[PDB]
């Protein structure tokens, strides 16, 4: 569920879905989406009388973007046509945050974040980081705040773990054992799900536990390996 | 199900007794003959497969000619035919929400890659003794390693010391000692002190770190 | 029936090796009579339960067949072929060659032997009762087969089935065969009766029904099959019997790999094996051994439809076991060796652990401790302290470790641990889990097993919490016991103890405090008797003969000298098990010379007073082991002469053991 | 105890090592190592000498001057660095390709540990 709709006290709920092949791999988890189907039900035999669960049978997702590089043409027209006139490093640091007075050092500090540089994979075995990772340090009262909000909804990707550090050695990997076969294998991560993209955190005064020694290797080399008792693979990240 | 290819009747059984006859049935052990049977998961190449979720799996039954074969670490590249087994929505009934078509991989000849068996020639097995003539190549090697950084040419030397290896003559009927070499760095940050310790993995030679 | 069920004509048949075993009557005359055959009537008069039918005897066999030319197949083709096939028509030749009444059997003297005859007479009698069901061959063997390979230069003569393969290299045709793997034996269960033959008695006719036995599950009948108690309108209720009900020995054991011919690759793996006959009870844990069987897989009978489709999970039966690498009693002539030459303050001393670089100190004052010996036969209930216990200290980079660990790897009964695995609350014995057989068994850790020894230790400051207990309650005389929720029970304690603690970071300052680096003082001060060092000072002239020390080792690969002859460790082994025999009595000139030596040793400790150097403020503690050591030492040194000199001997090491600091 | 080099890597800042630096960096963003993988992993299927000695009278030498020198100075050695002292060399006549020991190996082992302790 969308986290927005109904607040009272409550906790969001959750239902499943199936496709058919020439409509799935359609999707990255941490989007908005919407979805029109059925509302058919099945029964698993693996709770009192005999009762049956919910699910989804879906038909066609006309979603919004996918927030892997096609569309069309008329989009790239404008864009061009805007990329000619020389004023854009000036026009965005006014149009980016509409509820900002000013702060203009700060403020093209982000629009350069938020797109990148590049990698290279030059011929030798080693390669740079083409990233770039900024702070903000201050008085209460000065927006540094609010003004992370604003870069999460205008992000392609984007992930808010920004509080607490969030059991810093569960914020990379975690495994557990599995009710079908008692396995371990790998499920959970914040910076798996945020690659591409970028992700905000605050506090770095009261987390000394493990937010810095899960951060060491996360960054400056972006390759994880997990060894607990299960695998040990390099994973990609480019966070 | 090991025939690969044709879907047969099964036998549901494993050991008959009793032909048409009032005699006991006895079994020859010698001429009856065996196979075996090994199942292997396979992950994904994670550098290829783009950032967009964790490493999938399949898995391979392979026979008796390629066994032992697979240490686990290994990139490995096998062929084979594409196979689906076992009763999907029959075998029991109501049949909800359960995949009955299990993807299984009835394979041949693996292939070690490199990206352990590489074969030289007459020709580079001389010049690498023709340079081994020169009495400064153990200067060269060290200048010749990483491309990025300047000087740290104890450092350098280290390296490629430790990467060679030095041996371990083990006692007998006697404790070994150590023959293993074990350096170790620490340095103020940001001096290239990881830097190197990437780039020895990529010529490992079959030596996986974490 | 059709569809594929006669097969091709084989030419390797059986009846031409039917005849062939025959041929194995009295014949073999080369190895008083038919030897064979000898061996034959040492089982029939009941003492000895195991036939050996080797290779030998069929090799020498064929041996003298080189002359005649006739048609004889090959004997070591056809039984490493299907080798189980090899006893069921091996047991129905015996029988016709087998001399029965051969020995003489009153009334007892032999286990259940009027009864079978009493059975076999009830079967008898009733075999001519009409105015029946004859033996199954099972029932009257009273004897087994055996086998055994070659691995000689009869292999090297003329031509395999007896090199030692590893289980690695052993999934292919070699199922279904004899082969010969060695390994290292682990999981040891117990034995346990197994079933051969049955019998159901009815009490209405008393027909004893008789059946093979088959695999570990199986189903007794019905009432109404038999031939007298049947067929009317009363049948007999069947039930067992257990005397009349022949049962085998069965004991099952787990293998592994030798760590040496292991690739680099993958972990080893087990396989399972069985006994019969009577090699039962003849292995151990930690055998280095190999056993020689024959092959054969065996059906899972459980869940065989949805899992269990085709798998096989094998065992290997056994057939020879060749094990390996094991007082006044002709070897008395390595007691007087040592008591011809003498020499046993100094070349015992060089004797053990001659392979390190000076200290003879140290190396005496452990094979004092080596001994022990009673300390007093108190009679009444006075539990005296014995058995002294030494520590040690310091921080050498000779690897401190294989110095005192060597010692203890051939002293006797003397259990190796460390820090890690059986820590001080796993010291003694628990409960713990166990297999699906009888779980909460008392599994031990070192003390409960080696008692009366040398618990040699390392790592001292490692599992503190549970060890500095552990500590205290061996050297607390007898109250090894495991205060659990289980029981209170309560064992003994009678065990030497050997620590070595390793200092704080770098080295140990001497020009500090010392226990800077042992975090217990009660245990040390009070309840210890003798200490030591190892620190290390720069010296030219030992180092560079160190250096020389340490590179003579590489160049070669042996490393005596010195003009010492070494001593094989059985011999002072016997020497300390005979002096352990000896225990003499102290006369009392010692005892008065020790009061006055107590007397010194009091004034002098009472002059320092100071937190500087020195230890101890002169315990009767330390009085009294120091009685404990000297006849121990005249206890090795046994030429009744317990005297003044025989002590001055003992204080002679508290002065050198004491102040090794004060360099 | 249990590991021998502890390379401290210094940060000083001088005017022409930085300059150098700073171009070197910046003209990469645009003898081989197949055969370097090569060469190593034939120098493992080589004999291995261990035996001469001339190489092992030079070596104790060598060790007893800092040997006195070890304990008035900066940090204490042990006998497992000596086990080291071969061990270095061992390999050195690895990159040779020769079963002799020689004497050239003993001067580069000297010579790092005296860059790792000073
Ligand atoms: N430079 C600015 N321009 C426009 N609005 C601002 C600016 N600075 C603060 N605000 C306003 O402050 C209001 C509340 O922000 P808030 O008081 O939560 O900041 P804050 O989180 O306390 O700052 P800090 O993060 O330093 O503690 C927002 O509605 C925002 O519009
Ligand atoms: N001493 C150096 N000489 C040349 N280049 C260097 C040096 N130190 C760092 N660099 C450059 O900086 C980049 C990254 O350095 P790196 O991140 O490995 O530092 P580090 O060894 O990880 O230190 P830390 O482990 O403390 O973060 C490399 O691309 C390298 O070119």
């Amino acid at each position: 569920e969308i986290p927005e709709l109904v607040p009272v006290g409550e906790m969001p709920r959750n239902l499943t879905m199936t496709c058919d092949r020439y409509l799935t791999n359609k999707v990255i988890p941490g989007t908005r989406v919407t979805i029109v189907g059925i509302y058919s039900i099945y029964n698993s035999k693996n709770s009192g009388v005999a009762i049956r669960t919910p699910y989804i049978k879906i038909l066609g997702i006309q979603s919004d973007v996918e927030t892997v590089t096609m569309f069309t043409e008329e989009e790239e027209e404008e864009f061009l046509q805007l990329s000619r006139n020389p004023k854009l490093y000036e026009i965005l640091t006014n149009s980016i945050a509409p509820s900002i007075f000013g702060n203009e050092d700060i403020k093209k500090a982000i629009v350069c974040l938020l797109m990148g540089g590049s990698k290279k994979i030059l011929p030798d075995g080693m390669r740079l980081r083409g990233d770039i990772n900024v702070l903000l340090l201050g008085d209460p009262g000065t927006a540094k705040s609010q003004l992370l909000k604003f870069v999460e909804k205008v992000s392609p990707i984007a992930v808010y773990t920004s509080g607490k550090g969030s059991s810093a050695a569960g914020l990379t990997a975690s495994v557990q054992r599995d009710p079908m076969t008692r396995e371990f294998y790998l499920e959970g991560g914040a910076m798996v799900l945020a690659d591409g993209g970028v992700v905000c955190i605050d506090e770095f005064d009261k987390m000394r536990d493990e937010d810095r020694v899960a951060i060491h290797e996360a960054m400056e080399q972006q390759t994880i390996s997990i060894a607990k008792a299960g695998i040990t693979t390099v994973l990609n990240s480019r966070t | 199900a090991t025939t690969t290819l044709t879907t047969r009747i099964p036998t549901p059984a494993i050991y008959p007794t009793e032909d048409t006859e009032g005699n006991k049935l006895t079994t020859e052990y010698g001429y009856s003959t065996f196979i075996d049977h090994q199942r292997i998961t396979v992950q994904e190449m994670p550098e290829m497969a783009p950032a967009g979720q964790l490493p999938r799996s399949i898995d391979v039954i392979l026979d008796d000619d390629l066994v032992d074969k697979t240490k686990p670490g290994d990139r490995v590249n096998v062929v084979g035919v594409f196979k689906s087994l076992g009763a999907g929505g029959m075998n029991q009934s109501n049949s909800n929400t359960l995949i009955g078509f299990k993807t299984l991989i009835l394979g041949n000849t693996v292939y070690p890659l490199h990206a352990a068996r590489q074969m030289l020639t007459d020709f580079d097995i001389r010049n690498i003794n023709k340079l081994s003539k020169k009495k400064d190549i153990f200067d060269i090697l060290s200048q010749s390693l990483a491309p990025s950084i300047y000087g740290h040419d104890h450092i350098k030397k280290a390296i490629l010391l430790m990467l060679m290896g030095g041996v371990e003559k083990n006692l007998e009927n006697g404790s070994h000692l150590r023959g293993d070499i074990n350096i170790l760095m620490v340095g103020d940050p940001s001096t290239a002190k990881s830097q190197l310790l990437r780039f020895v993995l990529n010529t490992a030679s079959l030596a996986i770190a974490t | 029936m059709s569809a594929a069920l006669p097969s091709i004509q084989l030419p390797v048949d059986y009846n031409n090796l039917f005849n062939e075993i025959t041929d194995f009557l009295v014949t073999f005359k080369q190895d008083k009579g038919p030897k064979y055959m000898a061996m034959l009537q040492k089982v029939a008069n009941r003492e000895l339960n195991s036939v050996i039918i080797d290779l030998d005897d069929i090799l020498q066999y064929q041996n003298e067949k080189f002359l005649q030319g006739t048609q004889a197949d090959d004997l070591v083709s056809a039984i490493q072929q299907n080798a189980n096939h090899f006893t069921e028509l091996f047991c129905r030749a015996i029988d016709n060659n087998m001399p029965l009444p051969t020995k003489e059997i009153d009334y007892k003297d032999d286990v259940l032997d009027v009864i079978l005859n009493q059975r076999r007479l009830r079967n008898e009698r009733m075999l001519s009762d009409r105015t029946t069901e004859l033996f199954p061959p099972n029932l009257t063997r009273r004897y087994f087969l055996y086998f055994k390979p070659l691995s000689q230069n009869c292999a090297r003569r003329y031509r395999i089935s007896s090199k030692p393969l590893s289980v690695r290299q052993i999934k292919g045709d070699f199922l279904g065969q004899l082969i010969t793997v060695r390994g290292i034996i682990t999981r040891v269960s117990d034995v346990k009766p197994a079933v051969e033959v049955i019998a159901y008695t009815c009490d209405q006719c008393g027909y004893e029904v008789f059946q093979e036995v088959n695999s570990r599950t199986f189903t007794p009948l019905s009432e109404c099959t038999s031939e007298e108690c049947s067929q009317n309108q009363t049948k007999g209720q069947l039930f067992m019997s257990t005397r009349a009900s022949k049962f085998s020995a069965f004991q099952e054991c787990k293998i592994q790999e030798l760590s040496q011919q292991v690739p680099v690759g993958h972990i080893p793996r087990s396989l399972n094996i069985h006994v019969n006959g009577t090699l039962v009870r003849s292995l151990s844990p930690g055998d280095i051994v190999d056993v020689t069987g024959i092959f054969l897989p065996a059906p899972y009978t459980g869940f065989k439809a949805l899992k269990a489709g085709l798998l096989t999970e094998t065992y290997l039966e056994a057939q020879f076991v060749r094990q390996h690498k094991k007082l006044t009693s002709d070897v008395e002539e390595r007691v007087m060796e040592l008591i011809t030459s003498g020499d046993v303050y100094n070349r015992l001393a060089k004797s053990i652990a001659p392979e390190i670089y000076g200290n003879l100190d140290v190396k005496k004052a452990l094979l004092l401790l080596l001994v022990g010996g009673v300390d007093k036969r108190v009679g009444d209930g006075m539990k005296i302290r014995g058995d002294i216990n030494v520590c040690l200290m310091g921080d050498p980079g000779v690897a401190k470790s294989q110095l005192l660990k060597a010692i203890c790897k051939i002293s006797p009964r003397g259990v190796y641990t460390t820090g890690k695995g059986s820590s001080g609350v796993g010291l003694t014995a628990a409960v713990m889990k166990d297999p699906v057989t009888d779980e909460m068994i008392l599994e031990g850790g070192a003390l409960v097993l080696a008692d009366n020894g040398i618990c040699c230790i390392d790592e001292f400051d490692k599992m503190d919490e549970s060890d500095r207990t552990a500590i205290h309650e061996v050297m607390e005389q007898q109250t090894i016991s495991i205060s659990k929720a289980g029981i209170n029970t309560t064992l003994n304690a009678r065990t030497s103890i050997l620590a070595a603690a390793n200092p704080l970071y770098g080295r140990y300052n001497p020009r500090l405090s010392p226990l800077d680096n042992i975090n217990l003082p009660a245990a040390l001060l009070s309840r210890f008797d003798i200490l030591f060092l190892m620190l290390d000072i720069p010296s030219r002239d030992d180092d560079e003969k160190l250096a020389e020390h340490v590179t003579y080792v590489h160049m070669h690969n042996k490393q005596p000298d010195l003009d010492f002859t070494p001593v094989e460790p059985s011999k002072m082994r016997e020497y300390i098990a005979y002096a352990k025999t000896k225990r003499p009595v102290m006369s009392e000139a010692v005892n008065d010379y020790v009061v006055q030596a107590y007397i010194r040793l009091r004034q002098d400790s009472k002059r320092e007073m100071d937190s500087k150097f020195s230890f101890g403020q002169a315990t009767p503690r330390t009085l009294l082991g120091i009685i404990r050591l000297s006849q121990a030492l005249a206890k090795l040194r046994l030429a009744d002469m317990v005297d003044i000199d025989d002590v001055e001997e003992a204080l002679r090491l508290v002065r050198v053991s004491k102040e090794s600091l004060y360099q | 105890s249990r590991f021998d080099l502890l390379f401290v890597v210094t940060d000083d800042i001088n005017e022409i090592r930085d300059r150098s630096i700073s171009e070197h960096v910046l003209r990469t963003h645009r003898v081989t190592i197949p055969f370097l993988r090569k060469y190593v992993q034939y120098a493992k299927e080589r004999v291995i000498p261990q035996l001469t000695q001339e190489a092992i009278n030079v070596i104790v030498k060598n060790y007893t001057d800092l040997r006195n020198d070890d304990n008035t100075k900066k940090s204490p050695i042990t006998a497992r660095t000596l086990e080291t002292l071969i061990r270095l060399a061992t390999a050195h006549a690895k990159v040779r390709l020769s079963k002799t020991v020689n004497k050239v190996d003993a001067k580069v082992a000297a010579n790092l540990l005296r860059f790792a302790l000073l």
